[PDB]
C-alpha cells in the first residue's frame, strides 16, 4: 500500500458544456430542482440564506442586470424563516431562463464551449475587449484542445493575460470578492517559468501546483487576510486529499497537491504554507468550522514550531523562507512524474523540493467542532517530571461554567415510585435485650445523629433531585407533546404530580388536549410530596403487587397525615378524579383546607377512619426521649386502629423503638400485626427515617421482632461524629506531585500551551479531567477535575512522577474541546449504588488495615484494574492476582504494585498464603474468573479452602465479601429494582451476571467447624458518609432506598489469625 | 431614528483585524479626517448588513462605485515612477458602446428610484401636499434625463481621459482600489534614524 | 448537627465574565432560549408581563437608547394574551446583539471583566466620569482581585464613591 | 452507490471455529506467516479498493432518502426498535418520540432537523449493536436494550453512533450507552490503548472498534490487540472486538489467551457485518462465556481469516479504470 | 456623542405629539395643507431644539 | 488610569532607611513644599520599577 494511485482529470474542463447544449443549458423547459439545479439552506440561530448553483452555473459572473433580478432580492423579503421553495424555484427558473450565453452551434464532436469566457463576456455586456471578441466571433469559445481555448483569445487580443473576477459560491452574498483569477498566455513551460519569476515582483499573488485547462492562472488578493483564508481552505483540501492518498485510495482530484504557492505574500501566508506541507493533522471524520479555519491553522502553526525538535524547527524555517518552492513527499512527485509521462505538454509548478524523508512529528488532534473533551488521565507515561512548577488555574465566569452543589437525578418515571422493605427476623424480644437496645436508643437520641449525615441529608434533598424530571413532564404537557398513557399508570400519577390542573381522558388512553390559549401552572410540590405519592403507590402495591393500575378502588378512603400535606392530597385527588367515591383526607399541623389542621396527640374526641393511612408526621424537635417515645407510640396506635393498612413514619428507627412498636401493637390487637420496614425511592437518599407497614392478618406471625435490621442499622450506625464534616473544596493551583489536597474539584482555566502541563499534573489526583475552550479566539482552556482518592492511592505509592505529556501536547490547540454554551458541574456527582457500596467496603476495610500491625503486604484477589487499591496504605506493598488485569512491568515497578496474571487457585493445598499479609476477596467469589456465576456450593468451597489455607498461617487477615440469601426474599417483596433485582432466585447487580446467594448461618457454621476466628461485618453509615464526602458523590433516589438492604446483605467475612 | 439607533449602537467606525473581519467600535462618535490615515473606517461604508438597519444599508449601497481598477500599463512600459509594486488606478466608469442603454445611467435610475420611494415615505409621514410631492418627483425624473444625456460623455469619453492621466509620469501613487469598505492608502515616510519620520 | 456548615462564595464576582467572553456575551450567533438566556411569564387575572434576563444580564442598567428598542414596547402590543414566543425571541435577540460593552481582551487567565461598571458606563453613554474613564481606559474593567476592580476606579477618579 | 432495503444493511455473517486443538508446530508456521504478512503489508490493490469503495458513501443515498422523507412528513408509521426505526435515528439528528406504539410524532411546524452526521464507521457500529442484540436472542424483532442494561462502544470518533443508539433507546428506561477511545469528544471519554491501569470499564455489552497503531513492531501490535481483547472480555458478558489483522496466529492466540484467562474456553465466533466496507479484511470476533465446554475452540482455514491471509503483497501495480475514446 | 440625548428626547416627544395631532386632524377632517403646516412647525421645533 | 492606580497604591511618597532602601508610604497624598525639607520624597522620581 505504498505508491499513490490516482486519476488526474480536469473537473473544470469536464464542466464546460459542448456548444449544442449551451442553448438549453438554462434548462429552459423544465423547472430547477434541489440537489441538482441548485441547493439552498437557511441557517437558524444565524439568520443567513445560502444559495449555491450547481452544474456549470456554480461558476458564474453575474451581470449587474442579473443582480437587478428579483431572485437576489429574495433574501430581502425575509428575515427570518427559510425562503418558501415555490418562490425560490419560480425566481431561480425565471432568472436562469433570462441568461443567454453567446455561442456558435457545431456538428463536430470534439468541441467544448468555453463557459468561463462566455459568461465573463456576458457579465460585462460585451464591453471588455474579450467581450466584443465574443460578440464578433462567438465561435472562438468552441475548443477541442483546452489550452487553445484561451490561447486563441490571447492571440486575437494581443493581451498577455485576462483577470476574471470570482463570485462568491453563495449567490446571496453580494460583497467584495477576496481575489481574482488571472489567466496567462503561457503555453510552453518556459513562458510559465518566466511569469512565475515575474510574479515575485507583484504583491499578493499565488498559484496552484498545476492549472485547469493546462493554462497558467494566478490568484490576486485584495488583502493578506483574503490570501490567508484561501491558503487555509486549500491546506485543508490537500490535507484531506493526502489523507486518502496515503491510505491507498484511488483519487479523482484535479491536481496531486491542492495547496497554494505564495508567489508574493505576507509573513503569515508564508507560515501557513510552511505548516501545510508538514501534514501535522491526524486523520479525522468530524465536521469542522471553516469560518475560523485560518485562525486554527495559524494557532496550530504557532504551536507546531513552538514544540518541535530543533531539526524539524529548522526544516519549518527552511520552508518558511523558501515559500516560492513547493515542498512535497516523494510519492506526490511520483504521481507528477506519472501525469507528465502521460501528457508531456502539461504545465506543473517548476520550483519544487522533494522530501527525502517525511518528518516524524506527533500527529495533532484537531476537532474544531462543538463539545468538551473528557480526558481519562493515565497514571504514568513516557515523560518523566522533576520539580514542575505549580500551575495556577484562573477564575472562570459563571457564563462559562456554573457549579451546583448536587447533581439532579436522571431516572425513568416509574423508577422513583419503587420501595424496598426489610421484614422482621427474630421470634422473641427478651427483656435483657430490651435494656441494651433502650440504652443505645436513649444514648443515640440525647447526642443526636452524625453531623455529616445530617449535612448530606439536608443538602441532597429529593425535591431538587427530581425537579428537572418533573418539570420536563410538565413542559411536554403544556406544549401538547404528551397525549397517550394508561389511566392509573405511574406516568399518569407523575403527570398529576407535574401539572396543577384536572386531567380528563378522552377514551381509555388518550389525554384531552388543552383548550387553546390555556397553559396550566406547574403543580407546587413541597419536599415531602413525591415521598407521599411514592407511599400511596407502595400501599396499592402491598395490597396486590400484581397491580398495573395504581388507583383507589371505588368507595375507598385514604388519609395522609403530617404537616403541609396539601399538594400530595390534591395530586391524589386529581389522579383519582375518574374513580367514583374516593375520600382523600389530609391532616396534621400547619394544614390548609382541604387538609384539617390537628396536632399530636390527636384530640380524644376525634375519630379518623380509612381503608388506608399514611402517617408522615414529624417528631417534636425538642423533647425528652420518653416524650418522643410516647408521642410516636400514640401515633402508631392511632394509625393502626384507624386503618386496615397503615404506613407510618418512624423518625428514630432504633431497635428499641421499632420493637416496642411491635409490642404495643401486639397488646393492642392480641395477635401480632404483619409489620415490615419500608423505605421508598422518593425519600431523601440520606434519610435514616423509615416507614413501617402495619396490617392485621389471619395468620399468626412468626419472627414478629426486628434485630440487626438494615433500615434500623442506617440510623443506629449514625453515631455522633468525631470530626467536623469535610466541605468540597475547589482547588486552583495544581502542585506537582504534592499529596495534600482536601477532597473536591479542580475547576479553572489556563493558556492552551500550558494545558498539557496541567493535565499531566492533574493525573496525580484525578482519574479524569474534562477540558474545553469557549472559542477559537480564546487562548484559555477551562478544566474541571474531580479529585478521586483512589488515584491518589495509586500515584503516591512512589516518588516517581510520569505522564503522557507528549500525548497531551498533541491536543494543543484544537484537540482540547470547544463549547460556547454554559456547562454545569456538581460538587456531588451521581454514581451507581453498587459503586458507592464498593467504596463503603473499601473504607470499612481501609479503616481496619491502618490499625493492624506488622502486615508486610496487601493481596487483592480478582480485584480488576487495581480496584481494591484505595484500601492499601501507600508504604505497604500491593499484590494483585487477576488474569484480566494487564500491566507493563515498568508500571508495576513505577508504583510498587506486583501483578500476577494468573487465575487464583482456590484449592486448599496449593494455595500458598504468605504470613503477615492481608488477602482481599471483595466481590470476587460469586463469579468465575471468566465472569460466569458460580453455584453457591462452589462459593462455600472457596471460603472453606481459604479458611483451611489460613489455618496454618500466623498474623494473616482475609476479607471475603459475599451476597446473603436474605436479600433475595427482600427484593421479591420490594418493587425498587433500578440497579439491583432478583433473577430466578439470584441477584443481578448491574453489568454483571446474576449470582447465587449464601446463607449466613451456614457460613458461620462451617467457619466455626473449621475453627478459625472470624467476624461478620458490613460497612456502616460513617463509611457511607466517608466514601461520599471523599469521592464527591451523592446517593441517588433509588439508591438511597436500595442501599441499606443491599449493603447489609452483602457482608464482609473478616477471617483473622 | 430606529435604524439609526441600531446602526450607531453597532458603532460609527470599524477596524479590520488580521483575520479580515470588521470589528465595529460599538461607540457613537464623529469622524475626523485625522482618522483617514488611521486603522479606522467610517461604518456607513462597511457594506456589512445589519438586521433592522436595512434602509440605511441600502441607501449606503447607493454609494458604491460604478467603475473598474485599471493597471497603469503605459506608465509601466515607460518606467514612469510608481510607488506601488503593482500600479493601478480606479477609473470611475467603463466605456459602454454597443448597448442600447447606458449602464451608468441605468444605475442612476435605480438610485433615483430608491431615493424617490425614500422621499415619498418621508413626505407621507409628514403629510406633504400632493403638489409638492409631485414636484420633487418631477425633479428626480429630470435628473434621470439629464444624467442619461451626459452619461455617454462620461462613460465613453471622460473615462479615456482618466485612463490616460493615470499613465502620466507624476501621477505616481495608487489612489483607490474601488472598494470603500477596505481601502486605505499605503503610507510611506522618509525616516531618519536621527530625527522624526 | 450543631455547628453551621456552609460554603461562602461571591455569586456576584462569579457572575462577572472574563474579558474574552465579553465580545460574545451577547450570544451573537445563537438565538436566546427560555430558562437559560431569559424567562418570561404572563399572569392571567392580573394582565401583567414579567420578563427577567438571566446570566450576567440579570444585572443591567438599560440605556435610554436601550428603552427605545422595540423589545420594551412589546408589552404595549398587548394586553391581553401572552406575548408570542417568536416575537419575544426575535426582539430580545436583536436587542442583546445591540449591546456592545467596552473592554480590552487579554491573554491572562486571572482576569474578570467588571461587568457592573462597564454596563453602567454604557447606560450613560460614557458621559459620567466613570464612563469616560471606561472609554479612555477600557482595560480598567479587567481585574484579578475583586476589590481592586473598584479601588482602581476610585483612585483614578479621586471619588469617595459611586452611586 | 448501494440500492438495498433498510434491513439489508444490518445483516452479519459469522464463521464458527473448526479445529479442536492448536499444536505448537502449527503455531510456528502460522506465526511466521503472520509476521511475514504484517511486515510486507497487504496487497496494494486490495487496499485501493478498500479505500475507494467506502461504506459511508455507499449508503449515503439510502440514508439521505430516509431523512428527506422524514422532514417532508412522508414517514409516520414504524415499530419501535425496528430496523427502520434505528435507520431513522441514523438518518436524522433529533429526538424521535412516538405518539402511541406505532405512529411517529409529526414535526412541529417550521422546524426541520439537520441530517445526522455519520462518520464512516458509524453504520458498522449500529450494525454490530444489532448483531449483539441478535446473538443474544436471534428470534428478536425489537432491537432495543433491555431496561437497566449498558453497552460501551470503543474506538476513535464513536460519538455519532452513541448519539444514535441513545436516541434510539430514548423510550427505554435506564440505558447507559458509553463511548471511549482516542479523539473522543464528550459524551465519549477520551482514552488510549493500553487503558489506564486504574480504569474500570464494565457493561453487559461491548463493541471494540479500536484501530491498531499504524507503525509498530508486530509483537507490539500483538500485545496491544491481546490487551484489547482481554480488556473487552473481562469488561462484558458479550464482547464484539475488531481484529485488524486476522491471521490464524492472531485469532488463535486470542482464543488461547481467553482460555488461560477464563479457564474454560469462551464461545468465540468470527463475525463480519454488512455495514463494514466491502473490501475490508478486518473482522470482528464475538466472545462470550458459556456453561457448555466448547469443542473445536480454534480456527483453521477459516474464511474470515482467509480474506486477510490471501491478500499477500501484490506483484503488479493495480489497474486504474481507463476511459477510452478511440 | 454625535447626537444630543436631550434633543433626541425632544424628537421622540414631538413624534408622539405629531401622531396625536394627526389622529385628531383626521378625526376632524382637516385639510391636508394645514396638517402639513403643523408638521412643518414641529420639525422646525426639533431643529431649533437640536 | 490603571498604571496610576497601581503606582499610587504603592504610595505617592517614599523615604530612605539607613540601609538605603526606599520605603513607600502606601498612601495617596498631595505633596507640599513643607515636605521638601522632610524625610519624604515624591515617589514619581524614585525610578524604582
Ligand atoms: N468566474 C468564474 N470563475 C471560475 C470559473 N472556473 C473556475 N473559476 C475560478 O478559478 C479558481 C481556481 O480554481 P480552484 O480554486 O483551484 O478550484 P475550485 O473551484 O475552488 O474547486 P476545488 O479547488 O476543487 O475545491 C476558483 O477560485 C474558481 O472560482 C468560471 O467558469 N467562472
Ligand atoms: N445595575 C447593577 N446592579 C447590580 C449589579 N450587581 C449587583 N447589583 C445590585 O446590588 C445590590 C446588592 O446586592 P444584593 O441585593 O444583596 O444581592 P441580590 O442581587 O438581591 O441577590 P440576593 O441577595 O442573593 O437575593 C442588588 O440590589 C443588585 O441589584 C450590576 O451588575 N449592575
Amino acid at each position: 500500500m505504498w505508491h499513490y494511485t490516482s486519476i488526474n482529470n480536469d473537473t473544470r474542463v469536464a464542466l464546460d458544456p459542448k456548444p449544442n447544449q449551451i442553448r438549453t443549458i438554462t434548462k429552459p423547459n423544465t423547472v430547477p430542482q434541489l440537489g441538482t439545479d441548485y441547493l439552498y439552506t437557511f441557517n437558524s440561530q444565524r439568520r443567513s440564506h445560502t444559495l449555491r448553483l450547481l452544474g456549470p452555473f456554480q461558476y458564474f459572473n453575474f451581470s449587474e442586470t442579473d443582480r437587478g433580478h428579483p431572485l437576489f432580492r429574495l433574501p430581502l423579503k425575509y428575515p427570518s424563516k427559510a425562503i418558501p421553495a415555490d418562490e425560490l424555484i419560480d425566481n431561480l427558473h425565471s432568472w436562469m431562463r433570462s441568461v443567454h450565453l453567446l455561442h456558435v452551434r457545431s456538428e463536430d464532436n470534439t468541441l467544448r464551449y468555453n463557459w468561463m469566457l462566455g459568461v465573463y463576456a456576458r457579465s460585462t455586456n460585451y464591453t471588455t475587449p474579450v467581450g466584443q471578441l465574443v460578440v464578433n466571433a462567438p465561435a472562438i469559445l468552441n475548443y477541442s484542445n483546452p489550452q487553445d481555448a484561451f490561447n486563441s483569445v490571447f492571440v486575437a487580443l494581443g493581451i498577455d493575460y485576462i483577470d476574471i473576477p470570482i463570485t462568491n459560491s453563495n449567490i446571496f452574498d453580494d460583497s467584495s470578492t477576496p481575489y481574482n483569477v488571472r489567466i496567462w498566455h503561457a503555453p510552453t513551460m518556459t513562458e510559465v517559468n518566466h511569469i512565475l519569476a515575474l510574479m515575485r515582483k507583484s504583491t499578493l499573488v499565488s498559484t496552484h501546483s498545476s492549472w485547469h485547462w493546462n493554462v497558467l492562472h494566478t490568484f490576486h488578493y485584495r488583502s493578506e487576510s483574503d490570501m490567508i483564508d484561501h491558503f487555509a481552505a486549500k491546506i485543508l483540501e490537500d490535507w484531506r486529499q493526502k489523507e486518502k492518498l496515503d491510505k491507498g485510495a484511488l483519487v479523482e482530484a484535479d491536481r496531486v497537491i491542492q495547496r497554494l504557492i505564495p508567489l508574493s505574500s505576507s509573513t503569515y501566508v508564508q507560515r501557513l504554507a510552511a505548516i501545510g506541507a508538514l501534514y501535522p493533522n491526524e486523520f479525522t471524520e468530524n465536521v469542522l468550522d471553516l469560518s475560523r479555519l485560518s485562525t486554527a491553522l495559524l494557532q496550530l502553526s504557532d504551536t507546531y514550531y513552538q514544540h518541535a525538535n530543533d531539526q524539524l524547527r529548522r526544516l519549518y524555517r527552511r520552508m518558511y523562507n523558501d515559500s516560492r518552492t513547493l515542498y512535497m513527499t516523494q510519492r506526490h512527485q511520483e504521481l507528477l512524474l506519472a501525469q507528465i509521462t502521460a501528457d508531456p505538454n502539461i504545465l506543473l509548478y517548476p520550483y519544487t523540493y522533494i522530501f527525502t524523508t517525511i518528518p516524524t512529528s506527533m500527529n495533532y488532534i484537531s476537532n474544531t467542532g462543538q463539545g468538551r473533551i473528557k480526558h481519562s488521565l493515565t497514571v504514568t507515561g513516557a515523560t518523566e517530571h522533576d520539580t514542575v512548577a505549580d500551575i495556577v488555574l484562573g477564575q472562570t465566569g459563571e457564563d462559562v461554567i456554573t457549579i451546583s452543589m448536587v447533581e439532579p437525578m436522571s431516572i425513568a418515571v416509574e423508577d422513583m415510585y419503587g420501595y424496598v422493605l426489610d421484614t422482621p427476623t427474630r421470634d422473641i424480644w427478651p427483656a435483657d435485650e430490651q435494656i441494651e437496645q433502650k440504652g443505645d436508643a436513649v444514648a443515640l437520641y440525647d447526642t443526636k445523629t452524625s453531623r455529616a449525615l445530617g449535612m448530606f441529608n439536608n443538602t441532597v434533598r429529593i425535591d431538587d433531585l427530581l425537579s428537572p424530571l418533573l418539570s420536563l413532564v410538565y413542559r411536554t404537557y403544556i406544549k401538547g407533546d404528551t397525549m397517550t398513557m394508561t389511566q392509573g399508570s405511574l406516568d399518569h400519577l407523575t403527570l398529576c404530580a407535574a401539572v396543577d390542573s384536572d386531567i380528563t381522558f378522552v377514551g381509555n388512553r388518550m389525554i384531552a388536549p388543552l383548550p387553546e390559549g390555556y397553559i396550566p401552572k406547574p403543580m407546587h410540590r413541597n419536599n415531602s410530596t413525591m415521598k407521599m405519592l411514592s407511599l400511596y403507590v407502595a400501599l396499592k402495591k402491598l395490597e396486590n403487587f400484581a397491580t398495573n393500575s395504581y388507583l383507589m378502588a371505588p368507595d375507598t378512603s385514604i388519609i395522609l397525615l403530617g404537616a403541609e400535606r396539601e399538594p400530595a392530597v390534591n395530586i391524589l385527588r386529581r389522579f383519582n378524579r375518574n374513580v367514583s367515591n374516593v375520600r382523600i383526607i389530609g391532616m396534621g399541623d400547619r394544614a390548609v383546607e382541604p387538609n384539617i389542621r390537628v396536632r399530636v396527640p390527636f384530640p380524644i374526641d376525634k375519630n379518623i377512619s380509612a381503608d388506608f393511612i399514611i402517617c408522615d408526621i414529624n417528631s417534636y424537635e425538642d423533647q425528652s426521649f420518653e416524650s418522643m417515645f410516647s408521642e410516636t407510640i400514640s401515633v402508631v396506635t392511632t394509625c393502626a386502629s384507624a386503618a386496615t393498612r397503615a404506613l407510618v413514619k418512624i423518625n428514630h428507627p432504633s431497635e428499641y423503638m421499632i420493637n416496642s412498636v411491635i409490642e404495643r401493637l401486639s397488646q393492642l390487637g392480641g395477635v401480632f400485626y404483619h409489620t415490615a420496614l419500608l423505605k421508598t425511592a422518593s425519600q431523601n437518599p440520606y434519610s435514616y427515617e423509615t416507614y413501617i407497614y402495619i396490617t392485621p392478618i389471619a395468620a399468626a406471625v412468626r419472627f414478629p421482632f426486628y434485630s440487626n435490621s438494615a433500615m434500623i442499622n442506617r440510623y443506629m450506625t449514625a453515631v455522633a461524629d468525631d470530626e467536623m464534616p469535610i466541605i468540597p473544596s475547589i482547588h486552583t493551583v495544581i502542585k506537582g506531585h504534592s499529596n495534600t489536597y482536601s477532597p473536591g474539584l479542580f475547576c479553572g482555566c489556563v493558556d492552551v500551551q500550558s494545558a498539557p502541563l496541567a493535565l499531566s499534573q492533574l493525573k496525580s489526583y484525578c482519574s479524569e479531567a474534562t477540558t474545553w475552550r469557549v472559542d477559537s479566539d480564546d487562548n484559555l482552556v477551562n478544566i474541571i477535575a474531580r479529585i478521586d482518592p483512589a488515584r491518589i492511592a495509586l500515584e503516591f505509592r512512589t516518588r516517581s512522577n510520569t505522564s503522557a505529556y507528549h500525548e497531551y501536547q498533541r491536543y494543543v490547540p484544537n484537540g482540547l474541546g470547544f463549547k460556547v454554551r454554559k456547562t454545569r458541574e456538581f460538587r456531588y456527582m451521581h454514581r451507581e449504588v453498587t459503586f458507592i457500596h464498593k467504596l463503603m467496603m473499601y473504607a470499612l476495610i481501609r479503616e481496619q488495615i491502618s490499625l493492624t500491625e506488622n502486615m508486610t503486604q496487601v493481596v487483592s484477589i480478582g480485584g480488576r484494574n487495581l480496584a481494591d487499591i484505595s484500601v492499601v496504605p501507600l508504604n505497604m506493598k500491593y499484590v494483585v492476582i487477576d488474569p484480566a488485569t494487564r500491566i507493563e512491568t515498568l508500571t508495576q515497578e513505577k508504583k510498587n504494585i506486583e501483578v500476577q496474571s494468573r487465575p487464583f487457585q482456590f484449592d486448599a493445598a496449593n494455595m500458598d498464603l504468605e504470613n503477615n499479609s492481608i488477602y482481599l476477596f471483595i466481590a470476587v467469589i460469586m463469579n468465575e474468573p471468566n465472569g460466569a456465576a458460580t453455584p453457591a456450593r462452589m462459593q462455600m468451597d472457596k471460603i472453606r479452602n481459604v479458611a483451611t489455607a489460613m489455618l496454618t498461617r500466623t498474623n494473616c487477615v482475609a476479607y471475603i465479601s459475599f451476597y446473603e440469601a436474605g436479600i433475595i426474599t427482600r427484593l421479591d417483596q420490594s418493587t425498587a429494582h433500578k440497579t439491583i433485582r432478583v433473577e430466578e432466585g439470584r441477584l443481578k447487580v448491574a453489568n454483571y451476571v446474576p449470582v447465587d446467594t449464601l446463607v449466613e448461618a451456614d457460613v458461620t457454621l462451617m467457619l466455626r467447624d473449621i475453627g478459625i476466628t472470624h467476624e461478620i461485618i458490613r460497612p456502616s453509615t460513617p463509611e457511607l458518609i466517608d466514601a461520599c464526602s471523599n469521592y464527591g458523590i451523592r446517593l441517588g433516589s433509588t439508591g438511597g432506598a436500595v442501599l441499606d438492604v443491599f449493603n447489609h446483605y452483602s457482608p464482609v467475612i473478616k477471617l483473622v489469625r | 431614528p430606529v435604524e439609526y439607533g441600531i446602526f450607531v449602537q453597532r458603532g460609527a467606525t470599524y477596524t479590520i483585524n488580521a483575520a479580515g473581519e470588521f470589528e465595529f467600535s460599538g461607540r457613537n462618535e464623529k469622524w475626523d479626517q485625522a482618522l483617514y490615515l488611521s486603522e479606522h473606517f467610517p461604518a456607513l461604508f462597511s457594506d456589512v448588513p445589519l438586521a433592522g438597519a436595512n434602509t440605511i444599508i441600502a441607501i449606503m449601497r447607493l454609494f458604491t462605485p460604478q467603475g473598474f481598477l485599471r493597471t497603469d500599463d503605459l506608465a509601466i512600459a515607460a518606467n514612469f515612477p510608481r510607488a506601488s509594486r503593482n500600479p493601478q488606478t480606479y477609473i470611475p466608469y467603463t466605456n459602454q458602446r454597443g448597448t442600447v442603454t447606458n449602464e451608468f445611467a441605468s444605475r442612476f435610475r435605480t438610485i433615483v428610484a430608491t431615493l424617490a420611494n425614500v422621499v415619498n415615505e418621508r413626505a407621507v409621514q409628514d403629510d406633504m401636499q400632493k403638489a409638492t410631492r409631485s414636484c420633487t418627483k418631477q425633479w428626480l425624473r429630470h435628473l434621470e434625463t439629464q444624467f442619461d444625456n451626459i452619461a455617454v460623455a462620461h462613460t465613453d469619453h471622460l473615462s479615456v481621459v482618466y485612463a490616460t492621466m493615470s499613465n502620466f509620469m507624476l501621477n505616481f501613487t495608487n489612489n483607490f482600489s474601488g472598494n470603500h469598505a477596505t481601502f486605505k492608502p499605503d503610507q510611506y515616510v522618509i525616516t531618519s534614524p536621527e530625527g522624526s519620520y
